[PDB]
């Protein structure tokens, strides 16, 4: 593929931890959502517990939806920003992010949010 | 110098004892999100007041709120 391979999403993950955006984790999460401070929505996919996901699911629908799912919680955090830096290509310590909520966005226009905005309204 | 005498004690601090983290909420049948705990009048939903024995201490404010509910 030429265009977005899923890594539109990384790029704006990076924008927001340049500008400093990102709410990491449930409580973190819910807390951007619930006063309107954090827009968009990452959900987790390898949940054993799934009662979290739910919870996830639930605030997302409860003020504004531009969610998405992308793949598990790990590679998550390889990509965002978690496991100490280690040289110039990966092989970092390997860490889970759980959950990812963004708010100040980070960079203008780009294909960063172009397919976030037609997941959301329809 | 003197010779060390020491009247015991050794203590700490609180090392936060980690409980649950998301157990002040509730999601029922499916897409329904419902809270636990009164949320905070100072600063709103997200942060919500602790509920004891008519004590209702926040986290944000610390602890500045102590009326009656
Ligand atoms: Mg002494
Ligand atoms: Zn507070």
């Amino acid at each position: 593929a030429e265009l977005t391979i899923e890594d539109a999403l990384k790029v704006v993950l990076r924008t927001s931890l340049v500008h400093d955006g990102l709410a990491r984790g449930l409580r973190e999460s819910a807390k951007a959502l619930t006063r309107g401070e954090g827009q968009l929505a990452v959900l987790v996919e390898s949940v054993t517990e799934e009662a979290i996901s739910k919870l996830v699911q639930g605030l997302a629908t409860e003020n504004n939806v531009p969610l998405i799912k992308v793949a598990d919680a790990k590679q998550l955090g390889e990509w965002a920003g978690l496991g100490k830096i280690d040289r110039d290509g990966n092989a970092r310590k390997v860490v889970g992010a759980s959950v990812v909520v963004v708010k100040n966005w980070g960079a203008d226009t780009q294909e960063r949010e172009i397919l976030l905005e037609h997941f959301s309204q329809q | 110098k003197k010779v060390y005498t020491t009247p015991k004690k050794i203590r700490h601090k609180h090392k936060k004892v980690k409980l649950a983290v998301l157990n002040y909420y509730k999601v029922d049948d499916e897409g329904k999100v419902a809270k636990l705990r009164k949320e905070c009048p100072n600063c709103g939903p997200g942060i919500f007041l602790a509920n004891h024995g008519d004590r209702f201490y926040c986290g944000k404010c610390h602890s500045t709120f102590a009326t009656q509910k």
